[PDB]
């Protein structure tokens, strides 16, 4: 886009379309994102499917806007965690992850 | 990959330094804990002059050279001479740079805040490791048997420990150390060996009465009538063959030796023995939480190896514990590698990334950042 | 049938609920009225990660727990663990379906309107019971003593009540409370007890003061003459053997802790004690029923079963009351369940079939139907 109005002449500024997608996948793929705690407890001869899901939380619960707990009804199946990606939110289960 | 192959796990020992690849399921390198200092001028035929040798070199090489351990009773005391260990560790042993590598490094039960801080000072300001962690050895070696909540009889080279763990945070208030183990076994045998008349006269004759001890010694349940079926005499005795043909035999003593660890008394020691202070941890800790503890004493360490080591163990607090209650020791067999493989589970995982400390974090908090 | 079987009684209470089925002659369920939140992640082997724990299971495991009492003083103090107890009570303790089965509950004394709409609320919208019916403590005491009109000293584990009853009608004015016993009780003699010598030092030695409470507790008659007696030291005196051989000795304040119902003052309380209090209850009533209030002291509640309470009882009042007046004091053996008996009573009888609340009356009338 931006080159256009640098061809052009044109006066517009803004910033990176990308950016607002950053905090998604932070909380994923950083180190303390999900990925991570579901990687670690992986590592804990005795962890559960509860555990690492109260890890999640524990960590992520009201200190991350992305993330949140699920609407368990409409035409889903259970809770655990619903995310905030570009194309909406996911209620996501966890079980059998460990 | 970039740090899934790359993470070090480094435990560190009164007697033996563990280390390797976080993914490995065993130590890549497992070698004395000493610096030996050379008493003369003079050099080996093609080498230069050496300032220092550690590990191997200067155990084979002790006869020219003042040997010195770093570490007194699983504490770091010389800072010099540790920065040597880890420098062949890195260097010579496991031939990585660590200047990629993060590394994970193990302490002791109350290791003073001020150590943790140091290591952390030197490992990130001298070797310039991307990133390190320090986790606390009874805590791996519980978690490397899969829980979380147990009490950790802990017993090496210099210390023996008992650290009860609940849902990971080590219970400071109720630990208990007992400065007797593997090093201290080896020498009552030494006596108990000599005093059956024998002589570990030349310094081949010494170092191995420790794989005397190693391979034929044993934990008797029923230690009393073990000794009453000592002189019946059965075929209980167990001949060594030595360096040369000299054919030693040990029948009763091979398990005189850890009958040490429940009664100090053997060697001149007034404290408590192995099982009292198993117990005494546990009346140390919440009541709610003894239940837990005792269905899960985790064993780890190279002096818990001696056979039916277990069933004593099991035995004695059972009778000691009240009999609404469920007793259960756990002892692995790759138990005198615990620490180091609950290092290598941890350090390889995939939730563990987010508490390395980054020298990001370092530079901007100082040593604190790690102490926790 | 349908439900001549079918009603069910729960007895909510501070310390205790009692339940069963409506016939039955005593309660089919008695268990801490408790709520237990586990204090740190983990599990029981064999078991899966549990949110909550309730009855025997929360006392049981109360070293890893945070636990709570949902009814302080006879009333319902926390809705969410309430919930939590009766689900308990339907669904693990009697095993029912709670949606085919009327229950019939009990409140406190003067239970708050809002309060008898919320549990009716809570037992119709989330229990979904075919039918309800709520009566009040004191009010089943009674009745399950055969009469109608009478006074009742009701006293259990957090609560102490006057309730006069005339013709069916608990009198609301005349009702008086007194926030001293079983638990208040327990910790005195607690107290007295180690101040006789001794160590109620673990939990072990903790509960067990409640169970010398219950088995060797006395309500002298002539408590005076009986420290006097005390003295002399005759074979008074009763020793108990704890959990282990530790035998304890108790002579004297055996009877120095139900003393404490009658003087609050051996506990710092200013208020007045049990035997006052059933006469003031009395000159706050119409006078023309006075007699009759006379002659129907019934007790009801654990508290009230130390021996001699009733003797004590009717020697207090006869000599307050006017000497024209006969005292009659009725203290069943059943009493620590007089309040549940007359529930079945009630709920089983052939009459009572016309005031249930049922699931029609509450759809159609709001809350405010069972109310009254």
């Amino acid at each position: 886009e931006q080159e256009e109005y640098k061809k052009e002449g044109i006066e517009w500024e803004f910033i990176d379309f990308g950016m607002d997608l950053a905090a998604c996948i932070e909380l994923i793929e950083k180190p303390m994102g999900i990925f991570s705690i579901l990687e670690e407890e992986c590592m804990f001869p005795k962890a559960t499917d509860t555990s690492f899901k109260n890890k999640l939380y524990d960590e992520h619960l009201g200190k991350s806007n992305n993330f949140q707990k699920p609407k368990p009804a409409k035409g889903k199946a259970e809770a655990h965690f619903s995310l905030v990606h570009y194309a909406g939110t996911v209620d996501y289960n966890i079980s059998g992850w460990l | 990959d970039e740090d899934e192959t790359t993470a070090l796990v480094c435990d560190n020992g009164s007697g033996l330094v563990k280390a390797g690849f976080a993914g490995d399921d065993a130590p890549r390198a497992v070698f004395p804990s000493i610096v030996g200092r050379p008493r003369h001028q003079g050099v080996m035929v093609g080498m230069g002059q050496k300032d220092s040798y550690v590990g191997d070199e200067a155990q084979s090489k002790r006869g020219i050279l003042t040997l010195k351990y770093p570490i007194e009773h699983g504490i770091i005391t010389n800072w010099d001479d540790m920065e040597k260990i880890w420098h062949h560790t890195f260097y010579n042993e496991l031939r990585v740079a660590p200047e990629e590598h993060p590394t994970l490094l193990t302490e002791a039960p109350l290791n003073p805040k001020a150590n943790r801080e140091k290591m952390t000072q030197i490992m990130f300001e001298t070797f310039n490791v991307p990133a390190m962690y320090v986790a606390i050895q009874a805590v791996l070696s519980l978690y490397a048997s899969g829980r979380t909540t147990g009490i950790v009889l802990d017993s090496g080279d210099g210390v023996t420990h008992n650290v009860p763990i609940y849902e990971g945070y080590a219970l400071p208030h109720a630990i208990m150390r007992l400065d007797l183990a593997g090093r201290d076994l080896t020498d009552y045998l030494m006596k108990i060996l000599t005093e059956r008349g024998y002589s570990f006269v030349t310094t081949a004759e010494r170092e191995i009465v420790r794989d005397i001890k190693e391979k034929l010694c044993y934990v008797a349940l029923d230690f009393e009538n073990e000794m009453a079926t000592a002189a019946s005499s059965s075929s209980l005795e167990k001949s060594y063959e030595l360096p040369d043909g000299q054919v030693i035999t040990i029948g009763n003593e091979r398990f005189r030796c850890p009958e040490t660890l429940f009664q100090p008394s053997f060697i001149g020691m007034e404290s408590a023995g192995i099982h009292e202070t198993t117990y005494n941890s546990i009346m140390k800790c919440d009541i709610d939480i003894r239940k837990d503890l005792y269905a899960n004493n985790v064993m780890s360490g190279g002096t818990t190896m001696y056979p039916g080591i277990a069933d004593r163990m099991q035995k004695e607090i059972t009778a000691l514990a009240p009999s609404t209650m469920k007793i259960k020791i756990i002892a692995p067999p790759e138990r005198k590698y615990s620490v180091w493989i609950g290092g290598s589970i941890l350090a390889s995982l995939s939730t563990f990334q987010q508490m390395w400390i980054t020298k990001q974090e370092y530079d901007e908090a100082g040593p604190s950042i790690v102490h926790r």
